[PDB]
Parts: C-alpha cells; structure tokens; sequence
C-alpha cells in the first residue's frame, strides 16, 4: 500500500519545458512523456521531459506513429545517460486540474507496466507569476469505490496540507484518483545561475538621460501639479462636513487630489536625485 | 463493431436545425507536428454551419456520417 | 472499403462544433473582445500562429466550447435565404419571345446594360449614370424582367418583395442589409423587386402596430439605396400594379 | 407538456415540438399503446 | 510579502471573462453589475480596481461572475 | 549585419543540465551543442537547444567529431515537432574560447548561413552579463595571413517572454531588489557599475603585461583605440563647464525644494486626520 | 523460440514463441504477461511497426530479438 | 551477434588520381568498400559503415550511418586531391570510435594508404603505445603505390598487436595494377 | 486581502423588488423575471420593508 506522503520531487529543469510546450499550443490539450529516475516506494524523481507529434480534436487528443518514441529514447541514452519514462503529463488549457473521462483512460493504459506512472496536469493560463496550478495525480481503484472502503492508509501528517479546489472536486476527485504534494529540487548548480543571469544590465545608469529634456520633463509634471494642488486647495476646504466615510463612496467617479498629489512627488524626486547624483560622479571619475 | 458503436452514440434524442452554409475553405498553411491536430486544417472538404431553434451556431469541421452533396443551403 | 467508410465515421465522430463568433474591437496583441450572435460577449484568447493581424473589426470568427478562445476564422457568410433567392430562374425567355416593346427594350438597356461595361461617354460628358428606375402599366412586365435576367450569367438577383418580412423581432431589415452587402461583394450586380408596391406602402398615423417596424425597414432601405454609398455598377429594378400608393420620396 | 409534429411507419422516430426549446427526433414510451400519438395532438414528455 | 500576495491577487484576472457595463454601488468594495445578460447581480470588487476610474465598461468573471 | 541576439532563459538553462549530465567525466569536457532559433527583423532569436556527442584529446587538438546523424534525425524530429523552429547556429560551453572553435563554425555552416556561436557560463562570477556571442567574418587584408578569419562580438542580452516570465519569477523566490524607487538605481548601477568599470580598467591593465617581458606580438592594431581614449578623455574644469554645472544644480534642486515642501504639508494634513480620530473617540467609546 | 521487447521505461522481457505465430499471438501473450490489451500494443522492431497477421518469417525476427513497444497514446 | 563497428577510412590523396587500375582507382576501391559493407551488414545487422579520410583535411565526408546512399553519393566526384597526413589519421580514427553509440563493441578499423607517407617513426610508436593503453586492433590494408615493403607500417602493426594483442596484420600492396577484388579476398575470408 | 481570492469566486447576490410582504416573514418579490417568495433575513424587520 501507500502512505499518502508520496512527495514527488521533480527538478528546476523540466517545468520550463512543461510550460513552453504547454503554452505554445495552449487551447489544444498538448501532452508528452516524463523521463525520470525511480527511488523507493515513497518518493519518485522526474528529471527529464519530452513531447511527441500528436493529433487532436476539441475534446480528445491522440498520439501518432510510435516509432518516434523508441528512436527518441535511444538518442537520449547515448547522449547524457539513460533513464526511464517516469510518467506522462497533459495540459488542460484554462480549466484547472482534474482527470477527465478520456484523461483517465490512457492513464489506465500506463499504470499497468509500472504501477507508479505519475499523471501530471499543467495549466499555462491560471499560472500568473506565482502559483502554477500543477497538482500531480494518480488513480485509485474503482473496485474499492464499490467496496465503500477508504484507501491509502494515512500514516503521516503531510498529505492533508493542500486543499483541493471545488471544481476539481466536482470531477473524479475523490472517487477515482488522489492528489500528491510536491516541491522543487533546488541547488546552487542551477539556482545561483538563473538569478545572476537573467535581470542584468551594463550601462543603464552610468549614462545620463536626454539632458535638455530631463529638465524639460521637470516641467511636464510640475505644470499640472499646480492645478492638481488647486484641487488640493479645494478638497480639504469641503471638510468638517458630511462624515468622511461618505467621502469614500462618493468620490469614485473622479480623481482625488490627495492620493494623486503624493504620486508625482515620488516621481519628481527619483527622476531628479538619480540624475543629479549620476552626473556628479563623472566629474570625479572622468578626469 | 464500428456500426454498433455508432448506433450506441446514435441515441434517439436529436437536435433539429436548418442549413446556413456549407464551407469549403482550404487547409491552413503551414501545419507542423508536435501539437498537430488531424481535425483542424488538414484538408478542404468539408465544412458547414447550422442553427438550432435555440439560436446557436457551431462550426462543423467534420461532415459526420451522411454525405452532404444530397444537401443544399 | 465498407469498414473503411465505418472508421471514417468513427474518427469523424469526435470533433466538436465551434461557437460562431464576431469581434467588436481589440485591446492588446492577445486581448480580444468579441461577441457571438448567440447574445453576449466575453474576453477571449487566440492562437499564436494564425495571423493575429488580419482580425479587423468586422471579421467573422469561431470559438471553442470548452475554453472559449479563438481557434479558427472564416470568410464572409451569405444568409441562405437570399442565396436561394438569387439563382433560381433558368428561364429560356428571349427577346425573340417578346415584342411590342423595342423602345422599352432600349430604355431599360441603357440604364442597366450600357454602363456596366463602358463608362467613358458619361465622364466624357461628366454625369454619373442613374441608380434605379422602374416601369409602370398583364402586359409582359414580370415576364420581360425574367427575360432580361438571361443576359448576365453572373449578377442577377430577384426578390418577391413580400417574403422579405418575418415574424421575429426585426431581422427583416438585416435581410436587405445582407442584400446590399452581397451587392457590394460583386460590384456588377442586379437586385430586383417584384411588385415592390405592397412592401412600398406610404405614410400613416400609426394605425396598426406592425406598420411601425414595417416603416422602419422601409426607411432602412431608403437610406441603404441612396445614402453614403457611391452607387456604382448597381441597378435596382422595380414594377407595380399601382404606381400611386408608394411613399412620395421613394 | 409537448406537441407532436409527424412520424414514420415501422419505427417510432416521431417528431416533437415544444414551447421554448427546439424540436427533437423523439420516441414514445412502451408503456402506452403505440397508436394514439398521431399528428395534431398534445402529449406529455418527461423533462429528461 | 504583501506585495507578493498583491501581485498574485490577479488569479481572477484571467482571460475567459464576460463583458458588461457597471451601473451603481451602494457601499465600498461592492456593487451591482450590468451585462448584455440584462440580469443584474450584486458582487464585490478587488483591490487592484482604481475606485476612481468608475458608465463603466466592465468585464466580469465567467463562472462566479463578479467585478474584475 | 546582425543587430543583436535574443536569448531565452530556457536555453540558458538547457545547457546547465547537460553540463551536469557530462559532469561525471571529471577530467575535461566542453559542452558543445546545436543552437536552434528563428532570426527575424534582423534580430537574432534563440529558442531551443540540445547537445551533440563531442570529445577532445589534448595531443593534436585539431580532431573534433560531430555525430551528424544525431544532428540529422533529432533536428528532423524538432523540425517535425516545431516547424516554426529551425537551426540558428550552435554554441559551446565557453570558459575560455577553445581552439577548435575556428572550424566547428565552418564545419556546420552548410545549414545556417550566419552560423552564430554562443559562449555561456557554468561557474557564474562577474559584474556584467555572463552570456557572450560572436560572429564569423573573414578577411584577405591588413597584415596577418592571406587566409584570415577572426570572430567579432555582437551584443548580447537575455530576452524574456510572457510564457517564461511566469516560470522564472516563480522559480526565483529568493533575495530580490524590487520596488524600484530612489534606491534601485543606486545599487544596480551606482554601487555596482562603478565597480563594473573596475574590471575594464583592469582588463586593459592585463594586456599591459607585455611592456618588455610578455608575449612577442606587440601592438599594430591595439593602440589606435588606446591612443583615442586618452585623446577623448573629457573636458577639463575651467570653462563654463564649471559655470553651466552650477546653473543646472540651481535648477534641478529647485524642483526638489518644491517637492519636499509639498511632502511636509501632506503629512501635516494626515496629522490632523489622526487628531480627528483620537479626540473624537475617547469621549464616545472610552 | 523467445523474443525480446523493451518498454520506454527500460523493461526487459522475453516470450517463447514459434516462427509460425502471428504478432497478434504475442499481443495476447503479453496482454496476459503485462496487462495492457493489444489495443495499445504499438510494438517496434528494426525501427518498424509490425502488423498482427503476418508470420514471424515475414520479419526475420529471430529468437531473443530486441523489439521495442510503446502504448497507443490517445487521451484528451 | 558479435559486437564490433566497422569503420572504413577511404583514400582521397592526390597520388590516387591516375588510371593504372582499370576502371578507376577510385571506383575499384569503392566496390571493395561496397562488398565489405555488404559483408559486415549481413553478418551483423548492428554494424553501421561510415567513412573518414586521412588527408590534409580529415573531414567527416559521410556520417557514420548504416545507409550507404550518402556513401554512394559522395564517392562520385569525390575530388581525391590533397596532401596525406597520417599522423593525425590515428587521432581521427580513434576519437571517431569513441563517438560511437556503443563502447562494448570491438574497435575494428581498416585503413587504406595508397600514397608515400612522411610520418615520423618515433611519433607513431608513441601513438602505438597510446593504442596499447587504448586496446585497439587495426588491420591496415595497403593499396595503390607507396614506399615498397611499407616503411613504418610493419613497425606500427608490430607495435599494435604487441602486449598479448597478436591478432592484427599488415596487408601490403602488390606493385601491379591488377584487379583489386582478389587483393582484398584475404580480409573478407578470415582475420 | 489574501482571502477574497477564496471569497470572490462566490456567486453574487440577486436584485429584487417587493410589492409587499405577508405572514411568516415571507416576501413576494420580483426580478425582467417572474416573482417569487422566500423568507427574510432575521436581521431585517419587515415593517421597515
Ligand atoms: N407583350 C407581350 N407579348 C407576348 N406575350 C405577352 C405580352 N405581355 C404579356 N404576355 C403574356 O402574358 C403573361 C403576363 O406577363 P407578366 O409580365 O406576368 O405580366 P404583368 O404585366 O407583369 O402583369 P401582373 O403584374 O402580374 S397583373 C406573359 O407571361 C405572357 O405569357
Ligand atoms: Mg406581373
Ligand atoms: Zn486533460
């Protein structure tokens, strides 16, 4: 049996292949393989990911020639080192994460050879910048659903941590499959070299900024900042009046001075203090 | 078995509708494998458009079982 | 072969019909605000390999059920009503079959057969040809129309002038709209109304109620005929049983 | 409540008509005599 | 961390959103909408809304159908 | 010929994992692979890559191998699984610009006309951008050889994409310098880039190691720029460069003097907004 | 005589058969010895797919020959 | 079957350009390569046959592939012009067989030399003891014309099958333009 | 603010108009949609309705 503390380790490399292939053909359900490295009865490690040419419909998506599969794995053994189809994934476009009535069927084909084929959903729409609604699954027997017997024999307080969505609960969870808690394998091998490689620049700051127009832009804000302060020479004057909780609901048609009047003060500061300081270092450094 | 499965999914409740137009455009250009779909843009025959009394209009890429030459607008 | 037919059915019976849609405008390279003739409208995504540029306001699109995003787009559509209202008379009617109307023959001819080929003489004078005329008078009027129809093979369109009306809210006007649309589709084109009298009507003090949208579509056609469209290679042909009763402006 | 349209011999295949929803190629119930469902008539039909 | 939550707030602000027109509010952070559905419904708002820029062309959530 | 290159963080990452997969050789291996991408609008794009089997023996280091069947079929799969994708050139792991990369580019230019290379970093420490790319130009000229060919660096940056910006910003979850205000410029390029100019002053100090002792080729074409730098060293402080500098300090600070004057009044209006909620509740509530 | 087939996971199995056996026979045999029905029995040898009606003499597949199987992926 | 990988090294040197052998020197050794790649394929279907050269520019002309349609295409107007450089011919032969998909195959190389070589015998004996530490068996077959009694090649084969190697040979060239299908009947019959 | 994302997915309210109410604190109310009757939220007196 299982302990519902399965803890699927994935990587820091596979998920970018997951989302790029998932989003380049997003409204169709694209899918692929999971090529990883098995460990003990509890955990599993999926390290590499590749897709195949597919043929789809609106509600269904199939695969094509199987030759593609064996020839791809031969070339990945000879270059790098050999592995094994950890599992398989697919991509609900903007749905969420569940096993539909056809998604459950090819899972049933894959769980026969190895019983631990991990079924993975990636949604490349719901993922904005933070959360990436992934939620890997695996089947449970509908024979024990007939028995009314509750499976998986909870022997650790690590399963019931993440709560399922109600929309995935409308679907087959939890009558034919279960969820798995996952995290990410992170290391200085990779974590240091995506941070210190992505957002970097070279001259954007040792340079000046359109020197006749920066001082011109120091009037393009201040000119309407007069009349915006005239509204601030207006709105305080109608206080000691109708209970300023009313002055929250009422003022939603037009812009207030008070919040907008500290908005430009930050802008009229950092545009000046940066451009003044960066000019006064080139006097020292350059002769 | 195929005709039997058809009859299975050929249940007795049916949606009435009337013909609007029978579309015939080319397949798109150009298609690739990877995320291919044998359904969308792989030929020129044949498509059409219809409307149930409930005022809906869906695009058919696939004709279905019967032929359409017998049909018309 | 039979089993092949069967599997063509099988593999054919998994596609899904797709929501016919229309686009109002657009916000981003990816944000699109469209609306289906089902009714409502919703923000909707598209495919990154299908000419996100060619989607001008006015285009015709299709949407998937499941996720409601753009998958494919289709060219113009032509409301099969007018289609089957377009090309149904193969009459062998010939000028030989007719007689006693030579002067009328030529009169009609100039205003519908002359400019459709050569415009020179007119600009050489400097006068736009007319747009639409009609006769008035059992004298072979309808028959003569059917006869003259047999001289284009591309661009004759006839309408009975009464089936045009409908029972639903207002789409009768939409009909004439599509008509003039197809007119501008094939710039040489001949639309025809048979006894446009009944639909014609006149002025009233709102006696009835349907008279309201009747006159609505009426003034609709009024506008469509001679307002904000450079009438070019488009003749209207009408006839009556009493050329009194219609609107004076018409 | 439901309205008939027309039928065909040797096979049920009747045509129904309803108020707001569209029409459907339909079938009767065995539990009634197969006859008196001819055209120009009002009949009852389950919701589902 | 507030900023982290404040950026991740937009999970509602996904693509399949219905189109409507705003009508009126009666309180802070909550109001009633109007779409082509005509049927009107009284729903909340989110932080990211500038209350000040509100005959409001508004989009609404597909399933839950709230102000976005 | 080429404006610039655009690199995604995937192909940036898709070399590191292969550098891990051959890291068990221990002794010496450079990662060399096929770079895929689609250059459009005179801007070089880089999308996908893999790595080809490649070995090197130190004695007579002119013997390379590219298993082109592995290059034929896997690109044929990649041309299948993405027909938008094509070859864009190649790359190598690039610590220190190894010698075989003068004819690796000439070995496989029969696929890509402008077969561009990319030098990446596996042990990141710098103050710049640790992705480098060259281009192939050849010359029958100057002084060196009748057959002369030297690589020239076209500028390099890491392009982003709306799909992958979701991924990388979820994959960071680490120490960050967001909330760009008055301080982000102070540390992205005023703390940092001044020390960025260190390793470029010190870089030409490293070529300067040949005054009488270093390597035997002397100058010819290195000093025409160095003669220019002390020539294009900026103007001295005697002219109205003194006077017009005080002029703009006497203009830029006035805007700061107005803006700081506003900052005191706004928070004072906020002060009464707390004295309205202090005194008018102690009698009411208690 | 036996044969050999490897799944994408790297499995290694044999099947004592005779050259007059069809591929469908092997389909059933490893349906009993693997579980997957012949539906998703997409098998490859010599980089080629086999049809289930031809004898083993049609492919010259000898004993303990290194075939390769993948399922017939068709979810959605 | 038996695990090897047959790697042919063709001769596109400039001394092989005349017409002393009857059809062409090029086509006569070509069909000699054609029949041995039918002899290695049909005795073992796992062996692919690709060709390398040992000229001034050691090019991968055709990739190491089991198809010969690229081999049959390139060997017409192959331009056998160039200075021989055999001292790097050991390196372009050995490092090729480390790029193979299997290292459990037997490393078997044939080498066609039909030109006068200017190698150092002191350099190849350092390369031969290199092949002693690399455990490589190469049967060098001499074609064309050369220094008679293959100078430095008897000394290389002896320092190839030394240290319990005892299995490699040196098929020397007869200095007569006869039909070369009978000259290579000794490697195709046995080792 | 870290909870409305698990609050706003809730369906909104319903705008109704009452001609009048009656006993058992129930209310005949309209919607262009037909009328109905349900209870009142205990927090609402009906003389005020
Ligand atoms: N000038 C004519 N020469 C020969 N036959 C004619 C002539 N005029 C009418 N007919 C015959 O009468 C028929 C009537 O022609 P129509 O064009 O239908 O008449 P009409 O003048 O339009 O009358 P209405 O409007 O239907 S009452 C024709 O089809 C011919 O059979
Ligand atoms: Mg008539
Ligand atoms: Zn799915």
């Amino acid at each position: 049996a299982v302990d519902t503390a399965e803890q699927v380790y994935i990587s820091s490399l596979a998920l970018l292949k997951m989302l790029k292939h998932g989003r380049a053909g997003v409204p169709m359900e694209v899918m692929g393989l999971m090529l990883g490295e098995f460990v003990d009865d509890y955990t599993v490690r999926v390290i590499d990911v590749f897709a195949m040419p597919q043929s789809g419909t609106g509600v269904s998506v199939e695969a094509v020639d199987p030759v593609f599969q064996a020839k791809m794995l031969d070339m990945l053994k000879q270059t790098g080192r050999p592995e094994m189809v950890v599992g398989w994934y697919h991509s609900h476009p903007g749905f969420g994460c569940w096993l539909s009535g056809v998604d459950i069927n090819t899972q049933q084909s894959f769980e026969a050879l190895s019983e631990r084929a991990v079924a993975v959903v990636v949604d490349p729409i719901q993922s904005v910048k933070g959360k990436v609604v992934i939620d890997a699954f695996r089947l449970i027997n509908a024979n024990m659903m007939v028995l009314g017997h509750e499976p998986r024999q909870t022997t650790s307080n690590l399963g019931h941590l993440n709560k399922p969505s109600i929309q995935a609960l409308i679907h087959g969870l939890n009558r034919h499959y279960y969820s798995i808690t996952i995290n990410y394998r992170k290391n200085e091998l990779e974590q240091k070299m995506l941070l210190n490689l992505h957002k970097k620049s070279w001259m954007e700051g040792l340079t000046l900024q359109d020197y006749s127009e920066h001082c011109k832009h120091n009037e393009s804000v201040v000119k309407e900042m007069l009349e915006l302060a005239k509204n601030y020479n207006k709105a305080v004057e109608e206080e000691d009046k109708m209970t300023p909780e009313q002055l929250a609901i009422k003022n939603v048609g037009k812009q207030d001075p008070k919040r907008h009047l500290e908005e430009h003060v930050d802008v009229l500061m950092t545009s000046n203090i940066v451009q003044c300081l960066a000019a006064m270092l080139d006097t020292v450094v350059f002769k | 078995e195929n005709s039997e499965k058809i009859k299975v999914n050929k249940t007795l409740p049916y949606l009435v509708s009337n013909v609007i137009e029978l579309l015939d455009v080319d397949p798109n250009d150009q298609e690739e494998d990877g995320a291919n779909i044998d359904l969308d843009s792989q030929r020129k025959g044949k498509c059409a458009v219809i409307k149930t009394s409930t005022r809906q209009t869906y695009f058919l890429p696939v004709i279905g079982l019967v032929d359409a030459e017998k049909l018309k607008p | 072969k039979q089993y092949e037919k069967s599997e063509n059915d099988l593999k054919a019976l998994q596609s899904v019909g797709q929501i016919v849609g229309e686009v109002l405008k657009q916000l981003t390279e990816e944000k699109f605000i469209v609306k289906a003739t089902n009714g409502p409208r919703y923000v909707v995504g598209c495919r990154r390999q299908l000419d996100k540029s060619k989607l001008k306001p006015g285009t015709r699109v299709a949407l998937d059920m499941t996720t409601l995003t753009i998958m494919r787009y289709l060219p113009r559509e032509v409301d099969p009503l007018v289609y089957n209202m377009s090309h149904e008379d193969p009459g062998n009617v010939s000028y030989s079959e007719i007689g006693g109307l030579s002067e009328q023959i030529r009169e009609l001819r100039e205003v519908i057969e002359l400019p459709l080929t050569n415009p020179e003489l007119f600009q050489r004078v400097g006068i736009i040809p007319p747009k639409g005329c009609l006769l008035y008078g059992g004298t072979g009027k309808t028959l003569l129309a059917r006869a003259v129809a047999s001289q284009l093979d591309c661009n004759f369109l006839k309408v009975v002038s009464s089936s045009i009306v409908d029972k639903y809210i207002g789409e009768s006007a939409r009909l004439i709209r599509e008509m003039f649309n197809y007119a501008r589709d094939h710039q040489p084109c001949i639309i025809f109304m048979d006894e446009i009298d009944a639909i014609g009507g006149r002025r009233f003090s709102e006696g009835t109620s349907a008279d309201r949208e009747i006159q609505r579509t009426l003034m609709e056609l009024l506008n469509q005929m001679d307002g904000f469209d450079t009438l070019h290679r488009v003749k209207m042909i009408m006839a009556t049983n009493r050329p009194d009763t219609l609107d004076p402006a018409l | 409540c439901t309205k008939i349209i027309n039928a065909d011999s040797e096979d049920p295949k009747y045509i129904i008509n309803v108020k707001q929803f569209a029409k459907f190629v339909v079938d009767l119930s065995d539990q009634v005599a197969p006859t008196d469902i001819e055209e120009g008539m009002r009949v009852g039909v389950d919701r589902n | 961390e507030f900023l982290h939550a404040q950026e991740e707030v937009k999970r509602i602000q996904s693509i399949p959103l219905v189109i409507g027109q705003f009508l009126e509010a009666v309180d802070q952070n909550t109001a009633i909408v109007g779409s082509t559905t005509g049927s009107n419904y009284y729903v909340r708002i989110l932080s990211t809304i500038d209350r000040e820029l509100l005959n409001a062309s508004v989009a609404l959530h597909k399933h839950s159908n709230a102000l976005v | 010929a080429v404006q610039k290159v655009v690199v995604h963080p995937l192909v940036l990452l898709s070399v590191v994992d292969h550098f891990n997969r051959i890291g068990k050789v221990g002794n010496q291996k450079r990662v060399v692979g096929v770079l895929l991408g689609s250059w459009q609008k005179k801007v070089l794009d880089v999308s996908n890559s893999f790595a080809v089997p490649f070995d090197e023996d130190d004695k007579d280091d002119s013997v390379w191998f590219l298993d082109h069947d592995y290059l034929e079929n896997m690109y044929g799969m990649f041309k299948k699984v993405n027909a938008r994708e094509r070859i864009v050139g190649w790359y190598h792991t690039g610590p220190k610009l190894h010698k075989n990369d003068i004819a690796i580019n000439e070995l496989m230019k029969r696929y890509c006309p402008n077969s561009v290379l990319v030098i990446i970093d596996v042990k990141p420490k710098d103050l710049g951008l640790p992705t480098e790319a060259y281009i192939s130009v050849e010359e029958v000229h100057d002084d060196g050889t009748p057959t002369s060919k030297t690589f020239e660096h076209v500028t390099s940056e890491i392009g982003a994409e709306e799909a992958e910006e979701v991924g990388v910003e979820h994959l960071l979850r680490d120490i960050k310098d967001t909330t760009v205000g008055t301080l982000s410029q102070r540390i992205t390029n005023q703390v940092h880039g001044l020390k960025g100019l260190n390793s470029k002053l010190l870089d030409i100090r490293s070529y300067l190691e040949k005054v009488a002792t270093g390597k035997l080729p002397i100058n010819h074409q290195i000093i025409y720029q160095l003669q220019d730098v002390f020539n294009l060293l900026p103007d001295v402080s005697l002219q109205e460069f003194v006077k017009a500098f005080y002029l703009k300090t006497n203009d830029q600070m006035v805007v700061v003097y107005l803006a700081s004057l506003i900052r005191s009044v706004v928070a004072l209006h906020n002060l009464i907004n707390n004295k309205i909620a202090n005194r008018d509740a102690e009698k009411k509530e208690g | 005589m036996q044969i050999f087939v490897k799944t994408l996971t790297g499995k290694t199995i044999t099947l004592e058969v005779e050259p007059s056996d069809t591929i469908e026979n092997v389909k059933a045999k490893i349906q009993d010895k693997e579980g997957i029905p012949p539906d998703q029995q997409r098998l490859i040898f010599a980089g080629k797919q086999l049809e289930d009606g031809r004898t083993l003499s049609d492919y010259n597949i000898q004993k303990e020959s290194t075939l390769h199987l993948v399922l017939r992926l068709r979810g959605g | 079957m038996v695990l090897e990988s047959t790697m042919v090294c063709v001769d596109n040197s400039e001394y092989m350009r005349n017409g002393d052998f009857l059809p062409t020197r090029l086509q006569a050794q070509q069909d000699a390569v054609n029949i041995v790649c039918h002899s290695k394929t049909r005795s073992n279907p796992e062996n692919n046959v690709g060709l390398i050269t040992l000229a001034n520019d050691c090019e991968v002309l055709t990739t190491l592939t089991p198809d010969t349609g690229r081999i049959l295409s390139k060997l017409h107007t192959v331009q056998p012009k160039g200075k021989i450089t055999f001292c790097t011919g050991i390196r372009v032969a050995h490092l090729a067989l480390k790029h193979r998909q299997g290292k459990n195959h037997k490393m078997r190389i044939i080498a066609f030399v039909g030109s006068p070589v200017e190698d150092n015998e002191k350099d190849l004996v350092k390369l031969a003891k290199r092949l002693k530490k690399e455990k490589v068996n190469v049967d060098i077959i001499n074609f064309g014309e050369e220094e008679v009694n293959t100078e430095k090649l008897t000394a290389f084969v002896n320092t190839l099958n030394g240290k319990d190697g005892t299995g490699s040979h040196l098929v020397t060239v007869p200095p007569g333009p006869s039909l070369a299908d009978a000259l290579i009947s000794s490697p195709i019959l046995a080792g | 603010l870290r909870e409305e994302l698990q609050l706003l997915q809730e369906q909104g309210s319903y705008v109704g108009e009452v001609v009048r109410a009656m006993d058992k604190k129930k209310v005949l109310v309209k919607v262009p949609e037909g009328k109905f009757v349900v209870d009142v939220d205990k927090n609402i007196d009906i003389n005020d309705v």
